[PDB]
RNA sequence: GGCGCGCCGGGCCCGGGUCUUCCCGGAGUCGGGUUGCUUGGGAAUGCAGCCCAAAGCGGGUGGUAAACUCCAUCUAAGGCU
RNA sequence: CAGUAACGGCGAGUGAACAGGGAAGAGCCCAGCGCCGAAUCCCCGCCCCGCGGCGGGGCGCGGGAAAUGUGGCGUACGGAAG
């Protein structure tokens, strides 16, 4: 709304909130944020760092899809599954462990990042890190691959 | 004509053999001379 | 041990049953067939080579090959054709070779 | 048949054999005009194979372009602006000297129709180039249903929109990764999509 | 311009709370005598009648 | 002229654009222009499906989607070969054809086998003059009861098999999975390089014995 | 005007599967060099001028130039919708 | 997808595509290779019908086009013949 803004009580203000030493000239630092190297050097320097100059390889055809591994959590992993499955094999004293398909709910790798609870495990994934496999593992289950 | 009255010839009949010929033109020409069918072949200069 | 099915390394991929069909029948364009063989060595003999080809056999004949194939792939283009070039016209230096031996 | 003999002839050309010929053809062709009709094809297999079956309603020109890049049609130097925009000299045209033969030849007959062209011969000041034309108003043509589609309107002046096999080369589309920036229509409607904001009305 | 932002868009959910919220307000009898409707001798105010 | 702290950015507004807005207040116009155009379409083929032909069972291409199935362009001409549908005759009742497509499985293939053979089944085909059947015809009882189906003609779900809680297995157990996937990155990377030192093994080899 | 029905005349006397024998392709174009313009296209994405200018288990593509070598995928230089 | 890969006194600025979801959905035809007695086409005259999109049928020892190639089958999804 126009009704609220600023400009309905700056009128009657003879500069309209640009000041009378300064006047609001039309563009007095250049177009954009033109300047880089010259006169906001100190702009660019002291809240964007690294602007100027390459670094790293050049890669001239980029296919996220090539690059596409979406990644879940040992805290998380549970969650893909619903409480059902859990609470049948805590119930469970035959020692039979749910599979945890993370590919059907599109996850490619599993990362380990907190507590797995104690209860045994079928993970199968596309991937695995080193800790994510050990506390699989430590918890006692197993770790298979699917492609 | 001749074969208008051939053919009238030939519906009259059926209402009641090939001749060798030549063979122009330099398609069924070469291609009788490289399936080797031609006794002879005679080709104009100009 | 266990050999499960895994997305890298040198026989990565999700493992399936590969059928085997028969090619399609565009892939065999410039499969050379007899007649137009037979056609084109009928075309070579009524008209001849280039001249950058007579002067490439002139040079395989002299057996300056390393010079012979710079020239055919300055002359042509791309270095695999070169090669095809050169090897084509020792061939047809070797029938030549043939026939002048008898 | 014949014509896979002489299209092989045609392609060997540094033969002498085909030397001789489009030497002497290129000696004819430039002595005489240029804009004449041919009376028949010089290269019936070419011609078969773009389109012309020897039948009543088609017609076969033969038309001189000047050979040469194209020096920019400015006065003396002088190209008014930036030293990007100076050079007149070594500048080149969009579209190949068959596209523009083909173009004058439908030009200079408003009432048929460019189907393709090709080829004859060159020397160092000409190329010569024998262009098809199709009588769109003949019966021969418009009784034949495989090539009545000429006689439309939409089918007007192809030369001169670029439809041919030779304004259709120098239009720079064609399935690929090579051609994005001509998806879409043309490189006009590339440009056109790409640039223009989609202001929706929920944003 | 015609590229004035006229349309404005609100949460699916949202909008439905005002729907609640408007059903909701149509039941006491207070806040549809605030509105003006002269409902001082209907007989009961979430007013039903037969479907036919 | 940036002042103290916030992202800089680059607008692309140095053209000219204001002469080239393409502006969708015909959005709610073009729609009922479209489904009107759909309803007309629907009730021009009358017993036939309004969303055309059917279209084959089809994995998408690339990494991220490959575990998705979604529907393709149309038939191929291998699984058509085998179903025992001609060729020509395929898009002539309804089954969408295209040539381009490859089979390098078996298992999608037979897929696609079995959703033609299922189509064949289930669809209702007409005698041409009505008052004249063929052998290739339903029966008159149920052309009275043939409709049209809304939607995609036998719509193409990606249904997940469920394994059920396994006892684990102590070979599954001592399965070491992060150095088989490093060991097998590392394989692969150096696969060629150990085939050439040993190739120049081998002929140091024959050196040090001829 | 269209969807419907019937009559007269005309045109076509057509298909599928298996086996055997044959046959199959578009050139001053592709490609290379150089120059100029253009593209996000970067040891040259496209376009054109000049010169060189092909081949047929070939040719093109396979986003770093090049050689050797497996593969993958299409079939350009003709056309309609 | 993405203001991304990428271009750019790598400065200002420029800047696609694939894949996915949708709208819509339809495929085909020559030249060549061939085989069929050019089996093909245009135009004039006469008769019958219809004629404000000059078409259908018959008759012509009527004229042309076309073998320097028209029509039928046939086109990369193979195709033809027996
Ligand atoms: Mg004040
Ligand atoms: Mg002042
Ligand atoms: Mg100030
Ligand atoms: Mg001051
Ligand atoms: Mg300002
Ligand atoms: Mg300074
Ligand atoms: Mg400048
Ligand atoms: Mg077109
Ligand atoms: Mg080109
Ligand atoms: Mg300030
Ligand atoms: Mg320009
Ligand atoms: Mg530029
Ligand atoms: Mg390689
Ligand atoms: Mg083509
Ligand atoms: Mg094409
Ligand atoms: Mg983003
Ligand atoms: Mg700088
Ligand atoms: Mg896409
Ligand atoms: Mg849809
Ligand atoms: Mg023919």
């Amino acid at each position: 709304p126009s009704r609220l803004r600023k400009t309905r009580k700056l009128r009657g203000h003879v500069s309209h909130g640009h000041g009378r030493i300064g006047k609001h000239r039309k563009h007095p630092g250049g177009r954009g944020n033109a300047g880089g190297m010259h006169h906001h050097r100190i702009n660019f320097d002291k809240y964007h760092p690294g602007y100027f100059g390459k670094v790293g390889m050049r890669h001239y055809h980029l296919k996220r899809n090539q690059s596409f591994c979406p990644t879940v959590n040992l805290d998380k992993l549970w969650t893909l599954v619903s409480e059902q499955t859990r609470v049948n094999a805590a119930k469970n004293k035959t020692g039979a462990a749910p599979i945890i398909d993370v590919v059907r709910s599109g996850y490619y790798k599993v990362l380990g990042k907190g507590k797995l609870p104690k209860q045994p495990v079928i993970v199968k994934a596309k991937f695995f890190s080193r800790r994510a496999e050990e506390k699989i593992k430590g918890v006692g289950g197993a770790c298979v691959l699917v492609a | 004509q001749e074969k208008k009255q051939r053919l009238l010839a030939r519906a009259e009949k059926k209402a009641a053999k090939r001749p060798p010929v030549l063979r122009a033109g330099v398609n069924t020409v070469t291609t009788l001379v490289e399936n080797k069918k031609a006794q002879l072949v005679v080709i104009a200069h100009d | 041990a266990l050999r499960y099915p895994m997305a890298v390394g040198l026989n990565k991929g999700h493992k399936v049953t590969k059928n085997v069909s028969k090619p399609r029948h565009s892939r065999r364009r410039g499969r050379l067939t007899k007649h137009t063989k037979f056609v084109r060595d009928m075309i070579r003999e009524v008209c001849g080579f280039a001249p950058y080809e007579r002067r490439a056999m002139e040079l395989l004949k002299v057996s300056k090959d390393k010079r012979a194939l710079k020239f055919i792939k300055k002359r042509v283009g791309t270095h695999i054709r070169a090669k095809r070039k050169r090897e084509e016209l020792s061939s047809v230096l070797a029938a030549m070779r043939k026939a002048a031996a008898k | 048949g014949a014509y896979k003999y002489i299209q092989e002839l045609w392609r060997k050309k540094q033969s002498d054999v085909m030397r001789f010929l489009l030497r002497v053809r290129c000696w004819q062709y430039r002595q005489l005009s240029a804009l004449h009709r041919a009376p028949r094809p010089t290269r019936p297999d070419k011609a078969r194979r773009l389109g012309y079956k020897a039948k009543q309603g088609y017609v076969i020109y033969r038309i001189r372009v000047r050979r040469g890049g194209r020096k920019r049609p400015v006065p003396k130097g002088a190209t008014y602006g930036k030293p990007v925009h100076h050079g007149v000299n070594q500048l080149k045209f969009a579209r190949s000297l068959q596209s523009v033969a083909e173009e004058r030849a439908g030009r200079h007959c408003g009432a048929l129709r460019v189907l393709n062209s090709y080829w004859v011969g060159e020397d160092s000041t000409y190329k010569f180039f024998e262009v098809i034309l199709i009588d769109p108003f003949h019966k021969a043509i418009r009784r034949n249903p495989d090539t009545q589609w000429i006689t439309k309107p939409v089918h007007k002046h192809r030369e001169m929109r670029g439809l041919t096999s030779a304004g259709r080369k120098s239009r720079g589309l064609g399935k690929g990764h090579k051609f994005h920036h001509t998806i879409g229509g043309s490189r006009r409607a590339a440009w056109r999509r790409r640039n223009t904001l989609q202001l929706h009305r929920y944003r | 311009k015609t590229w004035r932002r006229w349309h404005r868009r609100v949460n699916t959910t949202q909008k439905r709370y005002a729907i609640c919220s408007a059903l909701a307000a149509s039941a006491l009898p207070a806040l549809v005598m605030s509105k003006g409707h002269r409902i001082e001798e209907v007989p009961e105010l979430p007013l039903v009648v037969e479907d036919k | 002229a940036p002042s103290r702290n916030g992202m800089i950015l680059k607008p692309h507004f140095h053209k000219d654009w204001q002469r080239r807005v393409a502006t969708w207040f015909n959005q709610p116009a073009r729609k009922i222009r479209r489904r009107k155009a759909r309803q007309a379409r629907a009730r021009r083929i009358a017993p036939r499906p309004a969303a055309g032909p059917i279209r084959p069972i089809v994995r998408c291409p690339t990494v991220r989607y490959h575990t998705k199935v979604r529907a393709g362009r149309g038939f191929s001409l291998e699984e058509l070969r085998v179903a025992g549908i001609h060729k020509k005759v395929a898009r002539t009742i309804g089954i969408s054809v295209d040539p381009r497509r490859r089979n390098k499985s078996t298992e999608s293939l037979q897929a696609n086998v079995q959703r033609l053979k299922e189509y064949r089944s289930k669809l209702v085909l007409f005698p041409r003059k009505p008052s004249a059947p063929k052998k290739g015809d339903s029966s008159a009882e149920e052309l009275k009861l043939a409709t049209q189906l809304t939607g995609p003609v036998m719509p193409i779900r990606n249904v997940f098999k469920k394994e059920k809680a396994r006892v684990i297995t102590e070979e599954e157990k001592n399965f070491k999975a992060f150095a088989s996937l490093r060991m097998a990155r590392a394989n692969a990377r150096l696969f060629g390089i150990r085939a050439k030192r040993a190739k120049e093994a081998a002929e140091q080899d024959v050196e040090k014995k001829k």
